[PDB]
């Protein structure tokens, strides 16, 4: 299964200014590494995916919470 | 065309006369460039599905008949659209931003456009009016979301011979405000993707209530830069996808 040449990438370029309460956040996923400026991406209910700067503790706590339950 | 019974105060009829009031509207631009490898597909306006978390349409809001302490609500939920077309799917998701009743798309070469915005007074749809305080507040919280992917729906297009309703707002250069939130794109089906936004009175600019934002994605190259997005795309080739 020869790996692809140099697959583009899917890293965040901007973060949302509004923190969507847990109720509208059932899952999440992390960007990548091929970008020297990654971040955490959270899923919702009526949208899809939205980047989030991990610089905010609330984002770190939201991830930690999703890690348990 | 029949009938004629119709007032004139209705914001849908014409602009208001309340000095301290101006119908604020949103208008985003999207110039997507396909990669030189993605099959051909100019069947824009494939379809669109509006959704609103909790806001729905009546008045349930999840229907949480059990108080205790939680009060996260406060701010209104979010509204997103799944406008499929051009062999791609551009997912929206605005929050605390003027309602969007205008949706159109077009295909030219290996690129495809998409204009989402609100309607200007005297058009045929609503046009909620608000004060300067409520406006200045919105322009601050208003945050858009984007997440384009790669579609393959060869289904036909569903357009309407009805001209595209504009917000009467231009895309010139004005004050800068961070509106565009997250912007994830699977380059696997999009080489370059430009974005431009601008919220302001759709009746008569007011400078203060006028702002804008926009980036420039070109083969992985992203860069912020305010510029005259007045011609970013031919608004004359836009067709309503209804």
């Amino acid at each position: 299964a020869p790996m692809g040449s140099d697959p583009p990438t899917a890293c965040c370029f901007s973060y949302t200014a509004r923190k969507l309460p847990r109720n509208f956040v059932v899952d999440y996923y992390e960007t990548s590494s091929l970008c020297s400026q990654p971040a955490v991406v959270f899923q919702t209910a009526a949208s899809a995916q939205v980047c989030a700067d991990p610089s905010e503790s609330w984002v770190q706590e939201y991830v930690y919470d999703l890690e348990l339950n | 065309m029949p009938a004629s019974l119709q007032q004139s105060s209705s914001s849908s009829s014409s602009c208001t006369e309340e000095e301290n009031k101006h119908h604020m509207g949103i208008d985003v631009i999207i110039k997507v460039t396909k990669q030189d490898q993605t099959p051909t597909n100019d069947k824009i306006c494939q379809s669109v599905t509006e959704i609103t978390e909790s806001e729905s349409d009546p008045d349930p809001e999840v229907e949480s008949e059990d108080d205790s302490t939680s009060v996260e609500d406060v701010d209104p939920p979010t509204t997103y659209y799944s406008i499929i077309g051009g062999g791609l799917r551009m997912n929206f998701g605005f929050t605390k931003c003027p309602q969007i009743k205008s949706i159109s798309e077009s295909a030219d070469g290996n690129t495809v456009n998409a204009r989402l915005s609100s309607v200007s007074p005297g058009q045929g749809k609503d046009s909620p009016a608000i004060t300067h305080e409520e406006a200045l507040a919105m322009i601050k919280d208003c945050e858009v979301s984007i997440d384009i992917r790669c579609s393959e729906e060869e289904k036909d297009s569903d357009i309407k011979t009805h001209p595209v309703l504009g917000s009467n707002i231009s895309h010139k250069k004005v004050s800068y405000e961070d509106i565009i939130g997250s912007t994830i794109v699977d380059t696997k089906c999009v080489k370059n993707l430009e974005f431009s936004v601008r919220i302001g009175d759709m009746c008569k600019e007011s400078s203060e209530l006028e702002v804008k934002d926009g980036f420039k994605y070109v083969d992985g190259s992203a860069s912020k830069g305010a510029t005259d997005d007045t011609s970013l795309i031919d608004s004359t080739k836009l067709k309503a996808c209804v």
